[PDB]
């Protein structure tokens, strides 16, 4: 027998997780293979939370682990002190709401899974919106974190293929409250664009300084994502930013239901190697992962299980998600509504009505060129 | 969407201090803006509040609007009562979905 | 600017009303918007929709196939159509066109029209 528990936040997720469990058992053959689930729930202290769940799961000699986001607001606790108990060994643990690019770095967390799209695909997503616009004029705010730092390497990775030059990039530092003098370096330029990469409340500061700097009319569209238009950045902010954000976001049934299959999937299709060992239990007499660790994250790599809920759920390299949707909306007089569908390099934007902050519809063309010359010389008798 | 709720009825003697607090049942009325209308009986309706920090020009200076903050809920203060202020008094929100507005209470002199 | 509105004046059960709300001292062409309020007899007062030039228009997420409004520039006018109008559906329709500021803000607020269907 076999056993995959679980860490939820309420009992009504446990009992649609059972639900859930019990529905997939019904499937398939069910020869030798029974797979009985465990839950159990949050904690305020972290210690006790890590200490609780390796006590717990560890001791049942699971086979994988689902961790999800608490119903608490803001924050991002809610993996890192099970990824890091969990990480000793080689168990698999699936993400199931937790979208950070803290969990991309492979060093750090050598084993976690997820399917949510990291923040990655944010940049992925602004690359193939702006591929169509025909701007080539790119400059954006970026907070001096590990998100903003990603998102500008990943669109300086997606433009170096594409051999454009992004203009110039802007570092407003974080928590910070008076940020112009950027807001000055950007005023003069021909690139008309005002991309932010903050972190929530700051992008609310910098969006006072678009009610300082005047700059907001006529042009300079931005470009916010899904964090940036949650919270007082959403009430702060001027009407006409396109409002992306990515779809299925709080739904977890649909995810859960995903997330136990493709496990399902996996589980049978590693029954049939060679001799298989469990996972040990006790959290204290053992020190020594089991032999093939890997090999379990490896054959979940290459799962593909298109038939749950949504479509083709495929793990790239990285292991965050690949093919997952996206749905930008507009702040056209707030009540934000879809114009934009994206399921990767093949956009199909709503045709429902396109406003930029500055009260009109045509694009702002992107572009100056000025006749002020700047001639030097040194003083020659006959000539100068 | 949500609801807001108001008193159902006040009554104050003239030239004292008056307030009308308008609660918000769900979320947090703190990052978006409410505002405070008035409606004369058998006249269209007119702003006497906005923002939360000023009032529109002509309005008199005895108006004043502020966020509870703790309680979600926004108090509206007149000081000064006066037989020209009997009117039905309204508090308006908008969100992301709709914009709501509030039931309404009337004071008697 | 100022705005006039006066109604069909048909009040008969299982109707739609369209009230025309001209603007004087002004004109259509401008980036604002025109929205409708809806006040039921002896209680409060919501928002049923808006119309704005360019585009796309947000009337409800509860009759948004019930509640239709359409805009002409050249006649300065706008109109609604309540589809499937109940006999619960008599109120008084008022047309406040904006404030721009920061977020919504009616002002100044017509005169509008009334229907006792």
């Amino acid at each position: 027998i076999v056993n995959i528990g679980a860490v939820l936040s309420t009992r009504k997720h446990e009992q649609m997780f059972r639900e859930a469990v019990n529905q997939a058992n019904k499937r398939h053959g069910s020869w030798k293979i029974q797979l009985n689930a465990t839950s159990v729930t949050h904690k305020p202290n972290a210690i006790q939370m890590a200490l609780s769940v390796c006590e717990d799961l560890i001791s049942s000699q699971v086979y994988a682990i689902l961790v999800s986001h608490p119903p608490t607001p803001n924050d991002h606790f809610t993996p890192t002190p099970v990824s890091y108990t969990a990480g000793f060994y080689r168990i698999p643990v699936l993400g199931l709401t937790t979208r950070m690019s803290i969990y991309s770095d492979k060093s750090i967390h050598l084993s976690f899974l997820r399917t949510v799209p990291p923040y990655s695909h944010q940049s992925s997503v602004w690359f193939e919106m702006m591929r169509v616009y025909s701007w080539n004029h790119i400059i954006l705010l970026v907070s001096d974190d590990h998100e903003g730092r990603a998102a500008q390497k990943r669109l300086e990775t997606l433009l170096e293929e594409r051999e454009s030059k992004a203009e110039k990039v802007l570092q407003f530092d974080p928590g910070t409250k008076n940020v112009t003098a950027l807001l000055m370096e950007a005023k003069e330029l021909e690139a008309r664009v005002i991309i932010l990469s903050a972190s929530e409340d700051d992008a609310a500061t910098v969006y006072r300084a678009a009610a300082m700097l005047n700059m907001t009319g006529s042009g300079y569209v931005w470009l916010v994502g899904e964090r940036e238009i949650s919270g007082n950045a959403l009430r702060y902010a001027p009407d006409g930013i396109l409002g992306l954000q990515l779809i299925n976001g709080k739904n977890e049934s649909a995810h859960i239901s995903d997330a136990v299959g493709v496990v399902a999937q996996a589980v049978h299709e590693l029954l049939e190697k060679e001799n298989i060992t469990d996972p040990p239990r006790g959290c204290v007499g053992n020190t020594n992962i089991w032999k093939t660790g890997p090999l379990f994250k490896r054959v979940l790599m290459s799962s593909k299980y298109a038939d749950g809920v949504t479509g083709r759920v495929e793990f790239n390299e990285d292991g965050d998600r690949k093919f997952a949707n996206y749905s930008i909306m507009n702040l056209q007089r707030r009540k934000l509504v879809q114009v934009g569908i994206y399921n990767g390099t093949h956009v199909i934007p709503n045709d429902r009505k396109i406003i930029w902050p500055g009260g009109e519809t045509e694009k702002p063309r992107g572009y100056q060129m000025s006749t002020r010359l700047k001639i030097v010389t040194i003083h020659q008798e006959p000539f100068v | 969407n949500f609801m807001l709720t108001q008193p159902h009825s006040v009554s104050e003697s003239p030239g004292k201090t008056v307030t009308i607090s308008c609660t918000r049942s769900s979320g947090s009325i703190a990052s978006n803006y409410v505002q405070w209308y008035q409606q004369r009986p058998g006249s269209a309706p007119t702003t006497v509040i906005y923002e939360d920090n000023q009032r529109p020009s002509g309005v008199p200076d005895r108006f004043s609007g502020s966020i509870d903050s703790s309680s979600n809920s926004a108090s509206l203060t007149i000081s000064g009562l006066k037989t020209e202020d009997e009117a039905d008094y309204y508090c308006q929100s908008y969100d992301s979905s709709t914009v709501v507005f509030g039931g309404g209470t009337k004071l008697t002199v | 600017l100022q705005l006039q509105e006066s109604g069909p004046g048909l009040v008969k059960p299982s109707q739609t009303l369209s009230l025309t709300c001209t603007v004087s001292g002004g004109s259509i062409s401008s980036s604002n918007w025109w929205s409708w309020v809806r006040q039921p007899p002896g209680k409060g007062l919501e928002w049923i929709g808006e119309i704005y030039h360019s585009g796309n228009t947000n009337y409800n997420p509860s009759l948004k196939s019930r509640v239709t409004v359409s805009v002409d520039k050249s006649k300065n006018q706008f109109s609604l159509k309540l589809t499937s109008v109940t006999a619960a559906d008599t109120a008084v329709y008022y047309c406040a066109r904006d404030v721009s500021g920061g977020v919504n803000w009616f002002d100044p607020w017509g005169q509008g029209t009334l229907v006792t269907v």
